[PDB]
């Protein structure tokens, strides 16, 4: 227990090779093989976690582990039944699940919120987080598009890599009609990548993944433009509408 | 100063002249003579020259192809993208470090102006400009003779 | 036999260039002769 | 079912026995050595620990009335001497010798001479001549008049009153002999030559390739009357642009080590330049301005007469009957290049070998043409 | 011993003496997360219904050359090396490759399109090659792919090449010298929603020896699709779900 | 098949060989020389256990030299005088004592790993007579590549400068990549298997030196053969390309066409390039000087197919009623590779009926499947 005291040195686990030996690529720069000690967990290490080492040996010692929306359904105006439907789609599946299990079904995945702007779409979704306490990721659809090839779909795959990690989690997108609209064909190189964007987005939900994410909350200004292949039931099944005037 | 305009209007030549007629010293440096591999090889080089020119004064500076460093802000965190521009960031602070009392006088040259960073063109640093044109037909008679 | 250290640092710069891009919208003429001008 | 029981295992037994050999011999490798002076190893150890320690080089910057230095890696010291002479032999600049422990000076040594440029000089002279060229008789005359006459007969150019040019460029379609006439002139040089490898100017460390450019010339004007042969400068002498990606940003900074060095404040004496391209439109105007390029040449395609003298070169080594008439073959090979004739002279010979004759004919040439070039009624 | 060292492997060294005392494994390649599966999915062949003839071709090509392939040496032909499966969305094709994993006994790799691309020149075509080597050492193996990197019937212009160069290396791996000489146990599956757009090159036999049509169902077809989705519902008595299919043809599946 | 007596001769000779060498090693070895007793006893006495590696930028006579290297700075170093001192050169590689630096030995090449991968160690079993679909396309390159290693008198008596490098294109499914793995079986010289996409790397100036490696290693290891495949990867066409990635593709394309023919000659290196679409690519890499001919593959005719399936089907029983000779009648827009599938599916389609030997129904039940996939090439039908 002595050497487990200070002054340690940091690193970064990579992978094991045996019941009592692993490896590290520290911050100092180099890579070293090193033996873990007993009196220590094992269940919690395999990823690129954080660690602590003994300096001269470059041994291993011990483990070390580690926006704020303020609104509520009275701070909002009225908008009664629209609120009622996302409480069904979003609030229940996060704090209530036996509901959807015993009946013989699975939850719906995310929704979209069509209707003209300046209408409390985005703020509603913030309140939804504020009650359910879950994490929240806000982002805009004109950011997924990018000029360097593949500099977009790296994005759409990157957020989910963490929106699982900080689960339970949801997403809002204040505009998706931009990068989403039916097209009969592409006679162009740029616009073809817009399909490579979308087809990964459409892939992540439907392919194998977790279940606590209710991620997609597609915002827009209209709904008569999207791909019905995006509207394949399983992807989105709760259209939502707001006043205009 | 600055001497913009196209290839062949007599840019580098004229600096071969002004270094002669004046009874002062004179200096030279191509721009890529500045940039170097190591991460502190350039900036120290330029703080020397202007400092050396405050010494040995009065002096004159010549920067032949400013189109290399002076382009724009190539935003990045990579090594090769930073060490380049960080030279330019020294050049500016060198221009805005002294006054019009100590008797240096810098100039420059280029084949391009639709490529380089306007911060150099800001009022005070390199203000007076020269639009070296092509030559009119009367001038054609002098040059051949 | 030897007491000196080495201290292999990253004093050198470096770079990786594949600045691959997409659009190239440069210059479409659909009026190569204005197509009867009138 | 009868025998296949055996073949399926005996066949899969070989590999067990084959690698069973790999576990029988061992391994063998060498690096160096020597037979006759096999007893080197009496002077080595006595040479080892003595007064032949290693040093750790640097180069000075100032000699204050002590001895500042700068290591290769950025680490600057201020030091003194042992037995080496302090005041006199040394000066600024040079490469030196420094201990590994406490950093005293002990020994000078000359400036740096990069390997690559000495990997870039040519020493053994190729074989071709202007009599082996394919009868592009004019264009050579514009070439050599740049290169050799200002080095052999300057008494003409100078006395009449002309400062000769010091730079050429070659451009023509491929297969035409741009590189041919340039490997030639090295034969008739009467001075050195350089074969610049364009692959060594684009290293992946900034401001490096340009360093190789200027040293390429510091060694030149050291020497007397050097000349230089670039090739495919479309790689390096590309145009310029501004992009916030701009991934060709670096290579632009190299070429500027060139053009500033070719025309400004005359580091040049008598060194000439030679280029070559297949894309003479894209490359930047600065590298095709006078001063840099006082001369350029179009290796256009051949004509029928000159087309023939290509055959007379590539045909001598051959077994052929006396009586073919080339003035068909030329007429019947429309606008085409040196090489596409050299393939033809060849493949007339190959179709012999396909039939095991021993001497060619007149038709087999024609039967080659239809195979190389490769009917129409609306012209007859 | 210094002769069994399969070269380009990965070992230990002793500080202050630089002497080997262990050996490690070839893996720790960079792209492994999406590049394989460590825990299987959950689905199986009776979670799926409405089509079974389609299955019989899969297990004819996949499992027979792996389960006991002595047979083909009697039958005097070549093992196959891939398929492809087409049809509209909402039919259950990407379903099946989740489900095939459960009942393999050989491992499984999956690549949605757009994971290959990595925005540099050759970062892609280094990545495909980093895939197949990870197969052979882990042989046998199956690969599953939604593919549009191979979209385009080889259009000819500037920056749609950067994926073509990621396309063309893979054609080598399936019928290279070595690939045709090595790709004997490695195997492949790919999917799509269209095949009017691809090359004619992937679509040859030697790379995909047969292909599949997944059509949308009949009415009596669909009835079994509901019983499986309703196996956990309560299903009050007086149901004729042979009718609900007919009241509305689910034009999907 | 009773080939076995032409098989049981050799493994017994792989055994008598196995008998010999261990015996040749075990105590009929005769170790007593000064080499194993004095030479190898001294080197490890002064050569430490670790011998670092580096380069050298310059040298001086009398055992005084210089080094450069990544981990350390430069040095001024001596020599021990058993290295063949009049061998080494700038740019070389070295063997440095560890405690002190000292040039002790030098290695032959230490060129790069990946080049040492691409070479052949095995040999692919395919060969001539694994294919018989054709007569000329095989021949028109064989005389470039396979005779001069056997019968070069026929190229010096006639006395010419032979060809070195070809290309082989055409519609797919026709056996391009095949025809390499045949000739590489029966060459007696080394061989290299590549794709053009392999030789572009992200970093700026790693390809153009790589291509200078393999056209070096093949030169020194003559005679030699190279095989690029799908070269339209990198060498397709050039444009001005206001960008920064497309140009590093060009530099490789431009350094390659320097290697194949430029100032200095290459040696005896015989390239073989492949491609599916020429006219949409390949500007100047395709000319003489570099590739002295151009082969055309196309989807077969009738009479070729008579010889294609016959070898695919020289093993199946099929003895009943087939009458192949009107099975494949017209062009039918099918290559030699649509043959291999039909012999396959109709092989097991029998098997699923738990019958082994085959009839025609099993064939046509396949042929209808393949041809079904064909796009409506005559979607026009406008041209009566
Ligand atoms: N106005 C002029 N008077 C005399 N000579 C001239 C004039 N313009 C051009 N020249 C001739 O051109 C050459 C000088 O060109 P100059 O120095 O302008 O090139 P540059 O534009 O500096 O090239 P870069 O801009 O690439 O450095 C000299 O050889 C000179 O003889
Ligand atoms: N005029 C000629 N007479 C004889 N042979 C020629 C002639 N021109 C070209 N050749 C043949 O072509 C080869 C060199 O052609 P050339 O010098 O045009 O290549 P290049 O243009 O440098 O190639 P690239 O355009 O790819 O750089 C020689 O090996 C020679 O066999
Ligand atoms: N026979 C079936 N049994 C069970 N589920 C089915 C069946 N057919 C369709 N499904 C449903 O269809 C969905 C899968 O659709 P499918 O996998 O065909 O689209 P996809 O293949 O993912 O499209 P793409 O691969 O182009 O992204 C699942 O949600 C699944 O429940
Ligand atoms: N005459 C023939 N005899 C036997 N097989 C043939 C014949 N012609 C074609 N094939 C078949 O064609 C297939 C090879 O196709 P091919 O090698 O032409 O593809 P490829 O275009 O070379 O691929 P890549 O473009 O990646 O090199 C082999 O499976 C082979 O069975
Ligand atoms: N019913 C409402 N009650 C309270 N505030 C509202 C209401 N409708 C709109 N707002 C105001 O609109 C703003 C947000 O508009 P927003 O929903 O962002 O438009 P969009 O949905 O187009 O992004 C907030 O500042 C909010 O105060």
């Amino acid at each position: 227990k002595r050497i487990q005291s200070v002054p340690l040195v940091i690193g970064q686990f990579l992978e094991p090779i045996d019941q009592n030996t692993g490896i590290v690529s520290s911050t100092t720069g180099m890579s070293y093989v090193v033996r873990i000690l007993s009196t220590l967990d094992r269940e919690l290490l395999k990823p690129s976690m954080s660690v602590a080492l003994h300096r001269h040996s470059n041994a291993l010692v011990d483990i070390l582990p580690p926006e704020k929306p303020d609104v509520t359904y009275a701070d909002v105006g009225g908008l009664d039944m629209q609120k009622q439907e996302i409480r069904e789609a979003v609030e229940l599946p996060l704090v209530q699940a036996d509901l959807y299990e015993q009946i013989g079904i699975d939850p719906p995945r995310g929704v979209l919120l069509y209707g003209p702007p300046g209408t409390g779409k985005t703020m509603l979704v913030k309140a939804v987080a504020n009650s359910t306490k879950a994490a929240f990721i806000r982002v805009n659809g004109s950011e997924f598009v990018h000029k360097y090839l593949g500099e977009g779909p790296r994005m759409v795959r990157d957020v989910f890599r963490l929106a699982r990690e900080n689960a339970p989690s949801i997403i809002f997108i204040d505009e998706v009609d931009s990068i989403a609209t039916k097209r009969f064909d592409a006679q162009t190189g740029s616009d073809r990548e817009v399909q490579r964007i979308l087809i990964e987005l459409l892939t992540q939900m439907d392919g194998f993944d977790q279940s606590t994410n209710v991620k997609v909350i597609m915002a827009t200004n209209r709904a008569d433009t999207l791909d019905p292949a995006l509207l394949r039931p399983g992807r989105l099944d709760r259209k939502i509408e707001f006043p205009s005037l | 100063a600055l001497m913009y305009g196209p290839p062949g209007t007599g840019k580098t030549l004229l600096a071969r002249a002004c270094a002669a007629q004046t009874n002062a010293t004179f200096l030279k440096l191509a721009a890529p003579q500045l940039v170097q591999m190591y991460i502190g090889e350039g900036a120290k080089l330029v703080r020397d020259a202007f400092a050396l020119a405050k010494e040995k004064a009065p002096t004159i500076i010549f920067i032949d192809e400013l189109d290399a460093i002076g382009t724009k802000r190539f935003d990045s965190e990579k090594s090769g993208d930073r060490e380049v521009q960080r030279t330019m960031l020294e050049l500016l602070n060198q221009l805005d470090g002294f006054s019009s009392d100590d008797r240096v006088k810098v100039l420059a040259a280029t084949n391009r102006v639709d490529v380089l960073d306007p911060a150099l063109l800001r009022s005070g640093r390199l203000d007076r400009k020269i639009e070296f044109p092509l030559p009119s037909e009367d001038s054609r008679a002098q040059i051949l003779q | 036999g030897g007491k000196h250290t080495f201290n292999n640092e990253n004093v050198s710069a470096r770079l990786g260039g594949a600045s691959i891009a997409v659009q190239a919208p440069a210059q479409p003429p659909p009026y190569s002769h204005h197509h009867h001008h009138h | 079912a009868p025998y296949a029981a055996k073949l399926k295992q005996t066949e899969n037994d070989l590999k067990d026995i084959e690698a069973r050999i790999k576990e029988k011999a061992g391994v063998k490798e060498s690096d160096t050595g020597l037979a006759p002076s096999h007893l080197w190893d009496i002077m080595g150890d006595r040479q080892r620990l003595g007064e032949e320690h290693p040093l750790q080089v640097a180069r000075c910057t100032k000699i204050i009335k002590k001895y500042v230095i700068n290591l290769k890696q950025i680490a600057k010291f201020v030091v003194g001497l042992g037995e080496r002479v302090s005041p006199t032999d040394i000066e600024e600049g040079m490469r030196v010798g420094v201990d590994r422990s406490k950093y005293n000076i002990e020994l000078p040594l000359p400036p740096r001479i990069d390997p690559s440029v000495t990997m870039m000089t040519v020493e053994e002279k190729p074989d071709v001549t202007y009599s082996d060229v394919g009868g592009c008789k004019d264009q050579i005359e514009k070439l050599r008049e740049v290169v050799e006459l200002p080095l052999l007969s300057p008494e003409r150019f100078a006395t009449l009153g002309i400062d000769p040019p010091k730079g050429i460029l070659l451009y023509g379609p491929p297969g035409t002999g741009k590189t041919l006439c340039a490997r030639a002139v090295a034969n008739r040089t009467d001075a050195t030559f350089i074969r610049v490898i364009g692959s060594e100017l684009v290293q992946k460390y900034v401001g490096e390739g340009a360093r190789m450019v200027r040293e390429l010339f510091e060694m030149a004007r050291t020497k007397k009357a050097c000349i230089i042969f670039f090739d495919e400068i479309d790689a390096v002498g590309g145009a310029r642009f501004d992009d916030g990606a701009g991934g060709d940003n670096e290579v632009q900074r190299t070429m500027l080590e060139l053009i500033t060095q070719l025309d400004g404040f005359d580091p040049r004496g008598n060194i000439k330049v030679m280029f070559a391209t297949n894309r003479p439109n894209t490359l930047d105007p600065a590298l095709l301005r006078p001063g840099r390029i006082d001369r350029k040449v179009e290796f256009s395609l051949p004509d029928l007469e000159g087309r023939a003298n290509i055959f007379r070169i590539h045909s001598k080594s051959m077994s052929v009957e006396r009586g073919i008439r080339w003035e068909l073959i030329s007429r019947l090979c429309p606008n085409s290049t040196g090489a596409e004739l050299r393939s033809v002279c060849t493949e007339a010979g190959m179709f012999a070998i396909r039939a095991r004759r021993k001497v060619a004919t007149e038709k087999d040439f024609l039967k080659a043409v239809d195979k190389v070039i490769s009917r129409y009624m609306q012209y007859n | 011993n210094v002769k069994d060292l399969k070269a380009s492997q990965r070992v230990c060294l002793r500080s202050d003496s630089y002497m080997l005392h262990k050996v490690l494994e070839n893996k720790a390649d960079p792209l492994v997360s999406l590049m394989m599966v460590e825990k299987v999915p959950d689905s199986t062949y009776d979670m799926v219904g409405g089509l079974t003839k389609q299955i019989k071709e899969i297990k004819e090509v996949i499992e027979l050359p792996v389960k006991h392939p002595e047979l083909f040496e009697s039958l005097g032909i070549a093992q196959p090396k891939g398929v492809i499966l087409y049809g509209p969305p909402g039919t259950g094709k990407t379903l099946l490759a989740r489900a095939v994993a459960h009942h393999t006994d050989c491992k499984f790799i999956r690549v949605s399109g757009a994971e290959l691309v990595q925005k540099y020149i050759g970062e892609g075509s280094r990545m495909v090659r980093e895939l197949f080597v990870m197969a052979r050492e882990h042989a046998p193996s199956i690969i599953f792919m939604d593919e549009i990197d191979s979209i385009g019937s080889t259009r000819v212009e500037g920056s749609g090449g950067g994926d073509s160069e990621v396309q063309r290396t893979m054609l080598e791996l399936l019928n290279q010298l070595d690939g045709f000489e090595t790709s004997k146990n490695i195997k492949i599956i790919m999917a799509t929603n269209r095949l009017d757009i691809l090359d004619p090159a992937l679509l040859r036999p030697g790379r995909i020896d047969r292909k599949i049509e997944f059509p949308p169902p009949s009415v009596a077809a669909r009835a079994e699709i509901l019983r499986i989705h309703s196996r956990k519902m309560n299903l009050t008595r007086g149901i004729n779900l042979r009718k609900v299919a007919e009241k509305m043809n689910g034009c999907s599946g | 098949r009773c080939k076995l007596k032409l098989l049981r001769m050799e493994r017994i000779k792989d055994h008598l060989l196995l008998e010999e060498e261990f015996v040749s090693n075990s105590e009929i070895l005769k170790p007593f020389e000064k080499k194993q007793e004095e030479e190898k006893k001294q080197l490890e006495e002064i050569r430490g256990n670790p011998l670092s590696i580096g380069t050298l930028e310059e040298i001086i006579d009398d055992d005084h030299a210089i080094v450069t290297s990544p981990t350390m700075p430069d040095y001024y170093v001596s020599i021990l005088s058993f290295v063949d001192k009049e061998l080494l050169e700038p740019g070389c590689s070295v063997l440095l004592h560890h405690k002190t630096m000292s040039i002790v030995g030098v290695l032959q090449d230490d060129a790069d790993p990946m080049v040492s991968v691409m070479k052949m160690d095995k040999s692919p079993t395919e060969s001539y007579s694994d294919i018989g679909g054709l007569e000329s396309q095989i021949q028109e390159i064989k005389e470039s590549v396979e005779l001069p290693l056997t019968h070069p008198e026929l190229y010096e008596e006639m006395g010419i400068k032979p060809p070195k490098g070809v290309i082989l294109y055409g519609a797919p499914g026709t056996g391009k990549t095949l025809l390499a793995k045949a000739v590489a079986n029966q060459t007696s010289a080394t061989f290299l298997r590549i794709v053009g996409s392999e030789l572009i790397q992200k970093y700026l100036g790693d390809g153009p030196r790589l291509c200078r490696q393999i056209f070096k290693v093949a030169g020194e290891n003559a005679p030699s053969i190279v095989f690029i495949d799908e070269i339209d990867a990198i060498g397709t066409k050039r444009y001005d390309s206001n960008s920064g990635g497309e140009r590093e593709i060009q530099r490789t394309m431009l350094e390659l066409l320097n290697q194949l023919d430029g100032f200095d000659d290459r040696g005896d290196v015989k390239v073989i390039m492949a491609t599916n679409k020429i006219e949409t690519l390949d500007p100047a890499l395709i000319r003489p000087g570099r590739i002295d001919r151009k082969i055309l593959f196309e989807n077969p005719d009738l009479s070729t197919k008579k010889k294609i399936l016959g070898i695919h089907t020289s093993k199946m029983n099929l003895s009943e009623d087939v009458n192949l000779e009107t099975l494949v009648t017209t062009k039918d827009d099918l290559s030699g590779a649509d043959i291999q599938a039909m012999c396959t599916e109709a092989g097991l389609l029998a098997l699923r009926e738990r019958r082994m030997q085959v009839t025609a129904e099993d064939f046509k039940q396949a042929k209808e499947r393949v041809m079904k996939n064909k796009v409506e090439e005559n979607l026009e039908g406008l041209y009566l």
